[PDB]
DNA sequence: TTT
């Protein structure tokens, strides 16, 4: 009940706004301010009092767990709740089946990790909420600005600037000496590096001749082929830098040169849709969401005939066929996916999708153009990535024990994404953080 | 020797062709 | 550079 002023202030302002009708609330407590702590009191107090319609949300699949495992009431993705909009946005289209209590009959709407919302998601949200579902968010205004490829405006999520969403800020850190907190507090002010060694479980980097050797021989010492690397994380900016890293990691952890090995755990990059045809109208059920961890069962490198109507000849696509089983806490499903592991041949599938456009960009050789086999073929494949090495953009919302960093690929990052990359770059490892 | 540009490239190339695996 |  007794916390710093911000936490003693934030809880009441939230309640005095949703007990009242019209105010909209967001809270911005950065690292150290105990935002994950402050969210709890908002929940355990409310479930004891007569305020119903309390529903919880998440922007991604990663952050869904660390809340529903933190609170005790079921959470969901912000998409799943609000008339799911898939990887490509839509409305009122249900894919999963969970009897999800997204009835839009709610006095309270909560969503954490508000540092990832583009405009496209907020406008749907406002057009969705009833006249009695007040929005109470909590996040970090200095984390990575939302990815919007369609706007040259380097803008942070609208959950801070919006009129109704008048936000309170937390300002005072409590843990009287944390080597990490003392780092990410200055990095949000634009200083971006230094070394601080306290108690042996802290932040330290590597330079000199054997910059990566000593840094890598520190990595492989922390994780000696453990195959338990969910808590030891390397994080990089580019996709070019990453696919080098997990390759090096694998050849030592999983001794082979194959891009994939049986019994290995991999992380997805797209929602695997299992699409059925009924009465001539398509439907869909999501099997594996974006961030959902899954395991491999059988590996084989094969080929496939690719074809589209109105297009001459046959094209040569070589890809993987891999059976996959569900890992962790989610429900157990088992189906198979197609993945191409060759930049040399990733181009060969784009040209099929490339030359096909011209045919459909004008297919006047009888009536209307058959756009089915364009998406019917593109929805065959998927994108994945290894678990030990994930990018900086996708490694958020989950705190790991020991963290690793790679700097040289961050020159191309501008001045404003940089500090939001290092803030999220340092804050992931709870205790130990190693960089280069 | 304030060459934060080159020192980031020295580390960039050593990742490009990392040492002969052990 | 970014999903």
């Amino acid at each position: 009940d007794d916390l710093t002023e911000g936490q003693k202030n934030a809880f009441n302002i939230v309640m005095k706004a949703i007990k009242e009708k019209k105010h909209h609330v967001t809270i911005n407590g950065p690292a150290g301010t105990g935002a994950t702590t402050l969210t709890k009191f908002i929940i355990e107090a409310l479930i004891s009092t007569g305020e119903t319609g309390i529903i919880l949300a998440a922007p991604t699949h990663a952050a869904k767990k660390i809340l529903s495992k933190l609170s005790g009431k079921e959470a969901s993705t912000i998409h799943s709740i609000l008339k799911i909009n898939p990887v490509t946005y839509e409305e009122n289209v249900l894919f999963e089946q969970k009897e999800v209590p997204d009835l839009a009959k709610c006095r309270v709407l909560i969503c954490d990790e508000v540092s990832m919302y583009d405009r496209k998601l907020f406008k749907i949200l406002l057009s969705t909420i009833p006249p009695w579902c007040t929005i109470i968010g909590i996040g970090d205004n200095k984390q990575i600005r939302p990815v919007d490829p369609g706007e040259n405006t380097a803008y942070i999520s609208p959950f801070f600037t919006h009129k109704d969403f008048y936000q309170c800020e937390l300002t005072e850190v409590k843990r009287s000496n944390a080597p990490i907190i003392d780092v990410a507090t200055d990095v949000r002010n634009g200083k971006w590096i230094y070394d601080k060694v306290v108690d042996g479980h802290g932040v330290r980097g590597f330079t000199g001749d054997t910059a990566l050797r000593d840094f890598m021989v520190n990595y492989f010492s922390i994780v000696k082929s453990l195959d338990d690397l969910f808590e030891n994380r390397v994080m990089a900016f580019t996709n070019k830098s990453v696919d080098k890293l997990n390759s090096i990691i694998r050849k030592k952890i999983f001794e082979t040169d194959k891009d994939f090995i049986v019994g290995e755990i991999i992380v997805m990059q797209e929602p695997l849709f299992k699409t059925y045809k009924i009465d001539g109208k398509p439907v869909s059920e999501i099997i594996f969401n974006n961030g959902q961890l899954v395991r491999i069962i059988e590996a084989e490198y094969t080929s496939t005939f690719v074809k589209a109507r109105g297009v001459p000849g046959e094209y040569l696509i070589r890809h993987w066929d891999l059976t996959v089983e569900t890992y962790g806490d989610d429900e157990y499903y088992r189906e198979k996916i197609k993945i191409i592991s060759s930049d040399e041949e990733l181009y060969k599938f784009n040209l099929f999708l490339g030359k096909t456009a011209e045919t459909y960009k004008n297919w006047n050789k009888g009536g209307k153009a058959p756009w089915s086999d364009f998406w019917d073929a593109k929805s065959q494949f998927s994108k994945v990535k290894a678990l030990p090495a994930s990018t900086f953009h996708k490694a958020q919302g989950m705190s790991v024990d020991r963290a690793f960093i790679y700097t040289p690929c961050i020159h191309y990052a501008d001045v404003e994404l940089a500090q939001q990359l290092l803030y999220v770059g340092v804050t992931r490892g709870r205790y130990d953080v190693f960089y280069v | 020797a304030a060459t934060a540009a080159k020192k980031a490239d020295k580390v960039a190339d050593d990742l490009d062709a990392f040492n002969v695996d052990d």
